[PDB]
Order: C-alpha cells, then structure tokens, then sequence
RNA sequence: UUAAAUACGCGACGGGGAUUGUAAGUGGCAGAGUGGCCUUGCUGCCACGAUCCACUGAGAUCCCGCGUCGCACGGAUUCGU
RNA sequence: AUGAAUGAAUUAACGAGAUUCCCACUGUCCCUGUCUACUAUCCAGCGAAACCACAGCCAAGGGAACGGGCUUGGCGGAAUC
RNA sequence: AACCCGGGCGCGAGCCCGGGCGGAGCGGCCGUCGGUGCAGAUCUUGGUGGUAGUAGCAAAUAUUCAAAUGAGAACUUUGAAGGCCGAAGAGGAGAAAGGUUCCAUGUGAACGGCACUUGCACAUGGGUAAGCCGAUCCUAAGGGAAGGGGUAACCCCG
RNA sequence: AGACCGAUAGCGAACAAGUACCGCGAGGGAAAGAUGAAAAGGACUUUGAAAAGAGAGUCAAAGAGUGCUUGAAAUUGCCGG
C-alpha cells in the first residue's frame, strides 16, 4: 500500500506506516444499539482504504477483538490504528495500537524508527 | 428395544432398497431402444413408501 | 416390565435396572441414575 | 478442499468430550486429514496437536460468598428478602425441627431423673 | 448542491461554547462491629474499614477554530446541427 | 301479548356471560411529535401468480335509462421512478 | 406430399402455378364410403407471450478479523473475538414412524427457493455382531377356533 | 381379416404400462415412436470456471449430430422496408 514515491521527491519508498484514529462516531450511531459492532469493523476497512489508496486492506485479529470487546452493542469512540503499508501490489496491513491519552502527532517516527533499529 | 424388528416386513423393505439401484452401465449399450431412464428409483424425501 | 431402565443425571446415559451405577465415561459409581417413571402424557 | 468434519466426530468421541471443546491446530492440517481413523486420531491427540480446550469458568465464587453473606444475617429488613411468606420456610419446617427437639429434651430430664411420672405426661400433653 | 496544488481542502490533534456533571487515584473519619497486639502501668496499634467527606466546576463533545503530521501531482465517458 | 316443575318468586357464592355508575390511571382524545426495530429504497443473485377479446385523456350529451372508446366540445412532448 | 413466400383464376367454398425447403410418395374423372370441414362451448390437451427481471427469499438483530483449501470462497474448514440455546424457541437417551437417510471416497447435470470446494443432491464401496437388551412366555377390552341353527350363501350368535 | 385408426387418433397402454404417480384403503392413473444406405455415432489441434466453443474430419445431406425425417402456428432476438 503505497508510502509510494515512486520515483518523486521525497521519501523512498514502498512499504513504512502510518498511525491514524478511525472515528466510528458517525457511522456507529448511524447502527443499530444492539447491531452496532459488526459496522464499526466496516467502517475501519472502508476508511485504511480511503485514507491508503488501496483497495486491499488487511485488519489484524487485534483490531477485531478491541472492537468487539465491550461487546456486540458498546464499541468505541474510536481507535488509533496502525496501518503499514507496502509493495507494488499496493496492499494494506493494519493492526491496534497503544496510547497513553495525548494527541496526533508523528507516529510516522515511531515507525521509521523501528524499521532502522530491525538489523544486521 | 430393537428398531421395529419383525424380519417379515423388515426383509422386504431391504428388498425393495436393492432394488432401487442404478441401472447397469452395460443394458443402455447391447440395447434395443432407450433414454434409459430406469424408473421405479425410489428417494428418501419424496412421494411415499409403499409395501 | 415396570421398571424401565434408569438414565443417568451427569452424562444423561441409560443403564439398567440391574446395574447399581451408571459408567458413561469413568460415571463409574456416580449413583446418579434415575429410572424412567414408568411410561406418560 | 479440506474435510475436518470426520476427525470431529472422532476427536469429540475419543476425547469424551464435545465438538466445541475440541480443538485441532492450523499448522498441522494435512497431517489431520490424513488421520482417517481414530488409532491416528489418539497419536495427534498423544502429540497434543488435537486438544480439549479449558473454556470459560463458574461461578460458585459469587455464590458461596452470596452463602456467607447469609450466615451472618444480613438483608432480613422486609425488602430484599423475598420469596413468599411461608413458601421461604413454611413454618412446619420450623415445626419439623422444634417437635423432635421438645421430645428429645423431656426424654434426656427424665433419664437425668428430674421429674415424675405425672409431671412427664402432663408436660408431654402441654 | 458543494470543494478540489489558481486550496484555511480533507483526516487525525486539540482551543471555544455550548454539551453532560463530579472521575481514576489519593487521603480522613461522622459511622458498623469484631479480634488480636504494644506497654510497668498508663496508652496506643494492627486487622477485615458497610455508608460519607476531602484533593475536583473532573472525564466525555451530531457544533465552531488557528499550530503541527499525513494525503491532496488524477483520469473514465460522451456528442449537435 | 306476565305467572307458577311449559315452574313462579327469591336469593349468598361462582363467571374470558349482558347493561350501568364511581375512584385510580392513562396518547383513546385536545393533536400530534421524536425516537428504535424490520420492512421500504438502491445493489448482486434467485426468481414466481392472479389476470389479459380490446387501443386506453377530460367535460358534457346520447345510448338497453351507470361510456377508457359514439357524438360535440376541450386537453395532451414520449419514456421512466 | 408437406411447409414458407409470392404469381394467376374463380363473387366464392376453393382451384392452380413459380421460387425455396423437403426427400418419398402423389393425383384427376366417374361411381361410392363417411370417426368429413370450427374462433367460441367458465370447451380439452399441449405449447407460448405480457404480467416481470416484478412479489417472496425481512424481526432470535449473529456474526467479524485473520488463515486453510480450491479454476472459483459472505455462507466448506481452522483460530481468535462475540453471542445465542436452559424442561431444552438449538443439551442427553428413546417409542412410533421413516427405510439406509449412517461411514468413506469421488463428483456437481439436477436440489438446497442463492452462492457451494459443502451436503441428508449424485455415484461407488462399506457398517448393524446377545445365554444374561429387547423380541420370546403369559394373560387383560376382546379376534375368537368348537355343536346347534337363522341364513342358499356371505355371514352371525353361542 | 378390414371403404377401421394411424401417435391429442386407436385400447388406459405402439415404448420400461396398469409402468411413473395419488389415496389410510376400497380404488385412481398419465406422458411417453422415427439419425443414417452404412456408425461411418465427430480423430488431431487451439481454447475454456464449467460446458461448451473454434478449426477440421464422415456422409448425397449434419439447419441428418443423438426426444437427431419433415419442422407450421404462438413466440423471441437480430435485422430490412
């Protein structure tokens, strides 16, 4: 899923990722109070791949669970999601994150980061 | 208990259940004249045993 | 026969009148039989 | 295809156990479908691939505690209660304890020997 | 009917009101009761603290915004005298 | 045009039996609103019947005296939801 | 011959030809036979259009994310997460009844009111083992076998 | 044997016919024929989710290709006026 340059300006790449925040809000309240659960996971899958570009999303299992959690008819305000994205296929992988409470900012660093520290 | 026993009806009833076999690959080909669609095959969810 | 036979309480599984003792899966002197009441509506 | 429907039915009936306790690994498939009989079915389970998962828990831990928060009084104002007014204790089971107690007492005095033979009955008929 | 690298454009932050109303953690004791301990004695302690106060006009925000980050460089389809 | 075992009268208890009054209450009502759910709508897929001599505008009139159509007047851009 | 299309005659019922198709039977005159002519009968049977890509596939809110396998995956199968069933709106054992529907392997034209790799669809194989379970033996409303007698007799009481 | 019928006719039944099927039962009860002179009954190759399709082969003829002689009507598509 494209962190494609490709080539450009800056930014080398294919695959690196991004942390962003699904609001379910406004689609949750849009279903049902008991049906609610089941729409948010739509709403995470249609969202990665408006905000990716790719039609090709993947929701790691953790993001599953955290929504379901409460149960089918409470589901979070909103989630922050990671969301890693790579190859000329331009596909979507995308998995749960942590918080302490705080605000958005360059979750791009983490990430880049991590893919430095991997090594030798 | 059995599982209605009697051999009397019970027999007859594996008799008709051989019966209702396929036709044999070989009589559709020496053969005289046919779509042969056996016939009398009988099915466990529709019309209705009989004796 | 009037006794029927008795059903097990845990496993639900049925033995005797003669046997004292259910033994479904190692039930095995669980004694928690009761006899069929003996035939309704 | 994959048909794990069979070793199912022989993992539920070798471990004595239910369909949706019994559990077979995705790492092991092949291997699985290729037991076809229950002697296979037992070397998976003996090789711990196939397994009778735990599953949830009681709830006793409420209860029994619910046990001493009765033992010890306790909720006994009109309110909480409350099944109906007799059907709680009818108050023959009070009975059934206090008619053999009132018996017991009058037959160990006398075999202490503290009152007579006319006392004894006019006590029993009291 | 809207906006589009000829743009305060979108998402994510949060600042505002106008939204609801006293958090989690933390302490005290009006107040339950009960037990043991410390000490010459006096005296006090610990324990399991039912309920309350205290640190708090706290957390959440179908509405509204300026400071960062990410994306916004695009093309399908059509034909009229 | 009541009337005594074609039973008369009378009457406590009982009753998904018939009629009436009161308090309680309430959206039945003043008089309607918002809201949920499943439908609806739209998409993919599956896929029917009833019915069908008949083309299928209105106002009048006429006619076997209750016209989608004759007659005179008047109107109508089709098709589609 | 039949059929389809047209050309000619006859008011006309109907006759005739040309082209294509078809690929074996077909007429005319006279004299006779007669299951001898339809638009219709809430006519029969068969086929077929519009109705229509329309109604239904809607009340237990039930799945979702990963993954297996596969030419193909919303519905086959694994895991996780989440629910629902509770005298059984979906647990266990059985009577009747069914009648092989069970197990396995291989398929997928039809079914399943949809997909289908699946199945209780299709095909081929395979499975049910009793001295101690039940049948079995007994006897209960009664089915009665057995005189005699009505009744031709069927048949019926005893 | 025939001024009989000739596959909606003749028997209900030209064939797998009192079959398939219906009814608890007594009883009720269909639809169902035709490649070609000869199987010569569609190799070989390309393709494809499957069937099938393309190309070719046999024959006087494949719109003779398997409920395969002829092939109306009612109807559908495409197309022409």
């Amino acid at each position: 899923m494209s962190e494609k340059k490709r080539g450009a300006g800056t930014r080398k790449d294919e695959v690196v990722t991004r942390e962003y925040t699904i609001n379910l809000h406004k689609r949750l309240h849009g279903c049902t109070f008991k049906k609610k659960a089941p729409n948010a996971i739509k709403e995470i899958r249609k969202f990665a791949q408006k905000a990716m570009g790719t039609t090709d999303i993947r929701i790691d299992v953790k993001l599953n669970k955290a929504i379901w959690t409460n149960g089918i008819r409470s589901v979070p305000r909103r989630v922050r999601v990671r969301i890693s994205r790579k190859r000329n296929d331009e596909e979507d992988a995308k998995e749960e994150l942590y918080s302490l409470v705080t605000v958005a900012e360059i979750p791009a660093e983490g990430l880049k980061g991590l893919g430095t520290k991997v090594v030798e | 208990m059995p599982s209605h026993k009697t051999f009397r009806i019970k027999q007859k009833l594996a008799k008709k259940q051989r019966q209702n076999r396929p036709i044999p690959y070989w009589i559709r080909m020496r053969t005289d004249n046919t779509i042969r669609y056996n016939a009398k095959r009988r099915h466990w969810r529709r019309t209705k045993l009989g004796f | 026969y009037n006794q029927d036979k008795m059903i097990c309480r845990k496993c639900y599984a049925r033995l005797h009148p003669r046997a004292v003792n259910c033994r479904k899966k190692k039930c095995g002197h669980s004694n928690q039989l009761r006899p069929k009441k003996k035939i309704k509506n | 295809m994959v048909s794990l429907k069979l070793q199912k039915r022989l993992a539920s009936s070798v471990l004595k156990c239910g369909k949706g306790k019994v559990w077979l690994d995705p790492n092991e498939v092949n291997e699985i479908s290729m037991a076809n009989s229950r002697q296979n079915i037992r070397k998976l389970v003996k090789d711990g691939f196939i397994i009778r998962k735990p599953q949830k828990i009681h709830s006793r831990s409420r209860a029994r505690r619910a046990h001493e928060a009765k033992q010890k009084g306790r909720h006994s104002g009109y309110g909480k209660r409350r099944g109906t007014r007799e059907a709680r204790l009818p108050t023959k089971i009070l009975w059934m304890r206090r008619m053999r107690v009132l018996r017991r007492l009058l037959r160990k005095y006398r075999e202490a020997k503290k009152i007579d033979k006319h006392m004894y009955h006019d006590m029993y008929l009291k």
